[PDB]
């Protein structure tokens, strides 16, 4: 199963946007016509699909530090990754 | 800004315990709070963390609940360990910043007491030193609320006094209060009536203590 | 287990600054941030900046902006704060905390140190004065104390007879007075039938002059 | 929070013994209770566990029920052994954590029994020693409520005097109370008429044992 | 027969440490845990902490965490329990028990050692003083005594003629005074008629202080 | 016959549960959906039927002092082995 294609039918499924442009090099900030309150309401669709917690707000002070990017959580191929680690984590 | 009440829960062992705590504006920080306890010459303790999530060895029965401008640390039953401080939190982005609220104490609910009051007139050690303390006793009162006034030949005293107070007694749970009067040597020895006025609940009026100086 | 341990010199002169150590052992050091939190004595906890070990990025609160420094050192897993131009209201026990970077258990300060001491004061060390509160006589109990009078630097303690008065002791938590000297009081109430019957003494430690006084309070 | 009522139960040998424990809070949704017995001088040993399991050699007229808050210990006809101090027992996980609830006094009952009142004064031998010890006897009495007050020159006493009680006797099973008045001998000195009132529901009316220092 | 042994040093000075050994027998020391509970005069039981012997884990009550440790000796069978900054308010009978780690059979604390004590103290040790409690001068049944006065630490005994003596006995519990030492009084009732051809004396001995002392008692 | 299987028709007779979703492998809790009362129903009904008494406390207690794993008291295929040895030790 691909990570990246079950969070691009969430995104999908949320926002009013085509399937087609939800890439795996897509910033879903910045790229995707998406605002803060609708990547929450995308968060928590991700959470329960994946039964995990994106932590939005230690991701957002990380990358303020500059101790991490943007990309590596917020672009749909890292995320994918960061979803896949959370749930690895949960055991 | 973070806002707890009530500054003081008066309640019994077993009793449940209601915490509140209000932000300045809905937690945009995604209605994150973080409570913490704090006992007398001890740091802090995480018990609660995402308004809801239990710290690791937290017992049941605190929980956290609330969203957005109001929160609740709720204790199920009170155990006699569970008698402290409480603080609330939150952090935000943009830029990083943490704020504590001003805490709310739990304190162990008895009956009313009232204060026996001890008036004590400077030893004559300390005035051969040229300063004289006078010192007024508030022991073994609840609830914690108390005033003290002193009068000299009559006239209320204001600003030469200072006051302390213990924590609740292990046995009865009531308070002690001191409150000390300096004054000069020079202004001792030129008045005669020192007196202290104490206001209690317990009290049907305020008790005035006196002595006269040179009995 | 994860422990943190702060450390400093305690009594410093008003204008100067302070430097606070947070040693930090049982856990991995760039994987949590580290916070600090001041508490004055009877006030609240008041946070003030937080240290990132990975790159060594701060944010601090708008109190203590342009006063404050964060470092760290994570071969030696341990955080530094500087403040500078020290007051009076800088008084206060001085905490840190620990704050994971990568995780969502038990996402809060969940480990803090057992706080260090920062007193701003221009006083000197000094042994306090002992001036005995004589019983002047509540239904056959009478009390007495002990005045223990313009001290520096806290702490001072108190025992009645050498320990062996425990019952009805009251030690009060010690006062800054004006002159920057601190002073305390400590009584005990007795049955009023014993004062003749039996010796009270106050004995008063004052560690930091070496000071030890046992002064007998009588009717 | 383990609550034990009532704190003292009075029943004759042979007699139904029913004793409560109540939690603050619901006992889990395992129901665990533990049941304790203490006699003076002696360990306290495990009666009943799981709220309703006797411990390997409990005699068979111990049993325990209850579930949720509300507990009851059972002794079908009390033996003369079963006169002790009982004390109920919950226990927790994550943390671990143990409490008792205060206990229950399970008390020999009789008839009434009115005390016989004596009164000492302090011996010479102790005078001279500057401390004067005056005692007043209440022996061999039943209930174990009784007051005891002290008048000096006809004045009451307070803040002075100092009690003590036995144990249930071995024979009769009454209560016997010493009230110790200790004065300086200056203080003993400056009265004459020393009297000890009890009241005890034995009597029809409070007595009065008296003595004049010196006769 | 199994059995748990508590022993330590009873009468330690305020602020100082105990150490209390449960020497246990009878059964596998692995198989159980070890409790330790603790007893106020005439107060009820406190729960301290729990010892597991496999692994040499704990779990304390949040009102001594940091004051106690618990330990353990397999190869000796015995658990340790350390107290420290003693208090007053920390005098108490101290009681080892077991409860079993892996079964629900017998599950509670299913023996207990006989206690031992432990009394904070500065006191020195002291002697009794013994005064009697004559008997009044104004038929019937007389009561007399003798009070035994500012001993420590406990216990004295008692007894009248030598044990001769034993119906209508009332010796009190002990009573700590304000001034830390303890006090006692033990009567007896005998009738009237006895007052002018049987002498009593009361037996009083000390075995901490070196101190036995007869005291006839005179009409 | 095997001890699992007695366990396994036990669960399945007590609890909103198919007889062919309950393998050896299976965590009693994690794995199957089990409520604390339904575990306590059939706890009484394992109690039963082997005479035993199954210690849930002791072994809670056990795993928090590290003691022991939770795969070795609730994970079914273990489970049975503990039912075994309580039935042993009562003998
Ligand atoms: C952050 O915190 C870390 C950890 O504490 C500090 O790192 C230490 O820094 C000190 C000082 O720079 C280092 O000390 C130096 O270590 C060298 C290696 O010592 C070992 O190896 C030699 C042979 O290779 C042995 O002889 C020796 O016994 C040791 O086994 C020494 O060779 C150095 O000695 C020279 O310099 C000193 C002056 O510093 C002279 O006194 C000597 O005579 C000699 O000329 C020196 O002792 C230490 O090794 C570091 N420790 C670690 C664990 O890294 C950082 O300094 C600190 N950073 C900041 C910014 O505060
Ligand atoms: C827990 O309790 C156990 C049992 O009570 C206890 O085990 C004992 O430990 C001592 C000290 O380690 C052992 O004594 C040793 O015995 C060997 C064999 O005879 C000797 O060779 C040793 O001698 C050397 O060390 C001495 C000092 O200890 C020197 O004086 C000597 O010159 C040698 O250098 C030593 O005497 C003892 O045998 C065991 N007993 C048993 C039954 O195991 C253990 O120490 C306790 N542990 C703790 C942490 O309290």
């Amino acid at each position: 199963t691909s990570t990246f294609d079950r969070v691009a039918t969430i995104i999908a499924e949320t926002a009013d946007i085509p399937r087609e442009t939800i890439t795996p090099e897509s910033h879903a900030i910045d790229d995707l016509g998406i605002d803060e309150l609708d990547f929450l309401d995308i968060a928590f669709a991700i959470d329960k699909a994946f039964g995990i917690s994106l932590p939005l707000f230690k991701w957002e002070l990380d990358v303020y530090f500059g101790s991490a990017t943007t990309e590596q959580y917020f672009v749909l191929k890292n995320l994918a990754a960061r979803i896949d680690e959370l749930v690895a984590a949960k055991g | 800004v973070l806002t707890q009440s009530p500054a003081t829960l008066s309640l019994s062992p077993g009793e449940r315990a209601t915490l509140s705590c209000r932000a300045s504006q809905s937690l945009s920080s995604y209605n994150y709070l973080a409570w913490y306890q704090q006992k007398p010459g001890q740091a802090p303790r995480l018990l609660i963390y995402a308004a809801s999530k239990r710290a690791t060895g937290i017992p049941a029965r605190f929980s956290g609940s609330g969203s957005g401008t109001d929160f609740t640390l709720t204790i199920s039953s009170l155990e006699p360990e569970d008698f402290a401080v409480y603080f609330c939190q939150q952090r935000s982005n943009r830029p990083p910043a943490w704020t504590f609220g001003q805490g709310t104490k739990v304190e162990i609910k008895r009956t009313v007491a009232a204060p026996s009051v001890f008036i004590f007139p400077p030893s004559d050690e300390q005035l051969k030193s040229g300063t004289a303390s006078v010192v007024c006793l508030l022991n073994n009162f609840y609830p914690r609320e108390a005033k003290v006034q002193w009068k000299v030949d009559n006239a209320l005293q204001s600003g030469n006094s200072q006051e302390s107070v213990t924590e609740q007694d292990s046995k009865d749970s009531t308070y002690s209060l001191s409150s000390t009067l300096t004054l000069s040597k020079a202004d001792y020895e030129k008045h005669k009536v020192y007196a202290c006025e104490v206001t209690h609940q317990g009290l049907s009026s305020p008790v005035t203590k006196s002595f006269n100086r040179g009995e | 287990e994860v422990q943190l341990v702060e450390s400093g010199t305690e009594v410093k002169k008003p204008g100067a600054s302070v430097k606070v150590s947070c040693k930090t052992s049982g856990y991995i050091f760039t994987n949590y941030y580290i916070h600090w939190v001041r508490q004055a004595p009877g006030q609240g906890l008041e946070w003030m900046g937080i240290f990132n070990p990975n790159g060594g990025g701060t944010s601090y609160a708008q109190k203590f902006q342009g006063r404050i420094t964060l470092t760290g050192n994570t071969s030696a897993n341990t955080g530094y704060m500087v403040l500078r131009s020290l007051t009076s209201e800088d008084t206060a026990v001085y905490y840190c905390a620990r704050d994971p970077r990568t995780s969502g258990d038990n996402d809060g300060f969940d480990m803090w140190g057992q706080g260090t001491k920062v007193t701003v004061s221009s006083a000197s060390t000094k042994g306090p004065s002992v001036f005995p509160l004589a019983p002047s006589s509540s239904g056959g109990t009478a009390a007495l104390g002990c005045l223990v009078k313009d001290y520096f630097p806290e702490p001072v303690t108190v025992s009645w007879n050498s320990g062996a008065l425990t019952s009805g002791v009251h030690t009060f938590p010690a006062v800054l007075q004006s002159s920057g000297l601190y002073s305390l009081s400590s009584v005990v109430t007795v049955p009023s039938s014993s004062l003749g019957t039996q010796t009270y003494i106050c004995n008063v430690n004052h560690k930091p002059s070496n000071t030890k006084v046992d002064k007998k309070v009588e009717p």
